[PDB]
């Protein structure tokens, strides 16, 4: 089946840590995780534009 | 020859080692981990997936009477309800008002599209990490699989390597798994024959062809009101969908150590975490004499400006004096600082710049050549950017992790306490002596 793929994201990078602006018109998923101890798993369906 | 070492496990860097042994010239020693392979032992408990709630066609003993069997089906539920009297489009069924029973009849199969949409319930025990090496010495770069365990030997064309115990045992999977297509959860699903209804793995089979199925969906049957004939019954929903609904996000997501995993045969991948002690036999045959590699006179360091970062963010240049043209390994002999290059061609007299990656404030490490060894002194800025796109390929340790300033700075304000609390005493001392004397 043929998916689509979301808009490129702007990162924007900080002391110790990124900033993701992101524009999707549909409910696009975002999952994140650490590369250490703890995952910190956190999923989020996102719509629109935001930060 | 036998060395040995304890490399990180880290994919994607090199490590890099000088074995200096004493009769021939020093040789380099470079060790990446190219692959990673995790994978545990594990035994399928069951099969699971949306049961076909199957409802036989009903029989009516028209005048008489019926009793439930004991048959063997999955939730098997059978009941017996008195006069009911049925009609059909032909018309009436029966010739008896009362006395008129009726046999309902149900039970569950697999759905037909089950073949696809199932899941398997696994358990996990102690997983043995398998590892790819590539492992270069001098010239010669051969590779490698081998198990991580400290016993088994990786034999290679002629290299002898054993590798481990892991530093540290870990595991991604808890003791519970369940994989569904491709995607790997963990949920404690219930054991096999505690179905409870409107739960995960409320059917559950030993295969799917299997026909000893069991499954507890707490199905019951109710009487027929209106005189058609049907058979009503009420049921809890789907358990397996609910837990498709409420799944969470799958371990592709959830697994730490930024490990990929995969499936068929469950396993964990590029999984980065620990130290493996390495033990390897290299072979002398590579080892070269000193009598004739070139043992260089003279060579001091200069450093250029240097930057602590995950990149090879700093450069200095030696100026050397040997005795012939040759290929003379250099190395850096502390954890905090790693070379780029590792063989350079080597003039009777000349210089070589070279790249380097540190981890502290200050370059204050051992460059060796040969085997001769000089003290680089430098002061490496704070990186510019603010992320980067590979990973920190070394170790950042306490001790050489605070500028030589702040080292100054802090000795001299502990240094004083005590020489001040050690003159007291000293003074102390001194009184007393001096009126015990003149006493």
């Amino acid at each position: 089946c043929p998916v689509p793929l979301a808009h490129t994201p702007t990162v924007t990078k900080w002391f110790k840590g990124i900033t993701l602006h992101l524009t999707a018109t549909r409910p696009t998923l975002l999952t994140t995780r650490k590369l250490g101890l703890r995952a910190d798993a956190t999923a989020e369906w996102i719509t629109g534009t935001t930060s | 020859f036998e060395h040995a070492t304890t490399v990180p496990n880290v994919p994607g860097i090199p490590y890099k080692a000088l074995v200096e042994r004493a009769g021939y010239a020093p040789l380099n020693l470079e060790i990446t981990v190219v692959s990673s392979e995790l994978t545990p032992s594990t035994n399928k408990e069951y099969v699971t997936c949306k049961f076909h709630t199957v409802v036989p066609s009903p029989q009516v003993k028209c005048c008489g009477s019926l009793e439930c069997k004991a048959s063997s089906k999955a939730d098997y539920t059978c009941r017996v309800f008195g006069g009911v009297y049925p009609f059909m489009w032909g018309g009436a069924q029966c010739f008896c008002d009362s006395e008129n029973t009726q046999l309902s009849e149900a039970y569950v199969e697999f759905a037909p599209d089950c073949t696809i949409d199932h899941a398997v319930a696994l358990k996990v025990h102690t997983a043995a990490l398998k590892v790819g090496l590539r492992i270069v010495y001098g010239n010669t770069t051969a590779r490698l699989d081998t198990f991580v365990n400290g016993v088994t030997p990786g034999s290679s064309r002629d290299l002898k390597v054993i590798a481990g115990p892991i530093s540290a045992a870990f595991s991604p999977f808890d003791h519970k798994v369940v994989i569904r297509k491709g995607l790997v959860y963990n949920y404690d699903f219930p054991e096999y024959g505690a179905m409870n209804p409107g739960a995960f793995g409320d059917i559950q089979a030993s295969s799917l062809d299997a026909t000893d199925i069991v499954a507890r969906t707490d199905i019951r049957l109710l009487k027929p009101s209106v005189k058609n004939i049907h058979v009503p019954y009420t049921q809890a929903v789907s358990g397996y969908e609910m837990w498709k609904n409420n799944s969470g996000r799958p371990l592709q997501e959830t697994a730490p150590f930024g490990c990929k995993i995969e499936v068929e045969p469950l396993r964990a991948t590029n999984c980065a975490y620990g130290h493996i002690p390495i033990s390897i036999d290299i072979p002398d045959a590579a080892f070269v004499r000193s009598s004739e590699s070139p043992t260089i006179l003279e060579v001091s360091c200069t450093v250029a400006d240097c930057i602590y970062s995950a990149d090879f963010g700093g450069s200095l240049t030696l100026q050397y004096k040997a005795n012939r043209e040759g290929h003379c390994p250099v190395h850096s002999h502390s954890t905090t600082a790693v070379l780029k290059e590792a063989t350079t061609h080597v003039t009777a007299t000349g210089s070589i710049t070279l790249h380097f990656s540190t981890s502290s404030p200050q370059a204050n490490f051992i460059v060796s050549l040969c085997g001769k060894k000089t003290t680089c002194n430098a002061e490496c800025k704070p990186p510019a950017d603010h992320i980067i796109g590979e990973p920190h390929k070394v170790d950042q340790e306490f001790q050489a992790a605070v500028s030589k300033t702040s080292w100054n700075w802090l000795l001299a304000l502990f240094g004083g306490a005590s020489s001040l609390i050690v003159v007291g005493l000293i003074v102390l001392v001194c009184s007393s002596m001096l009126i015990n004397t003149r006493r």
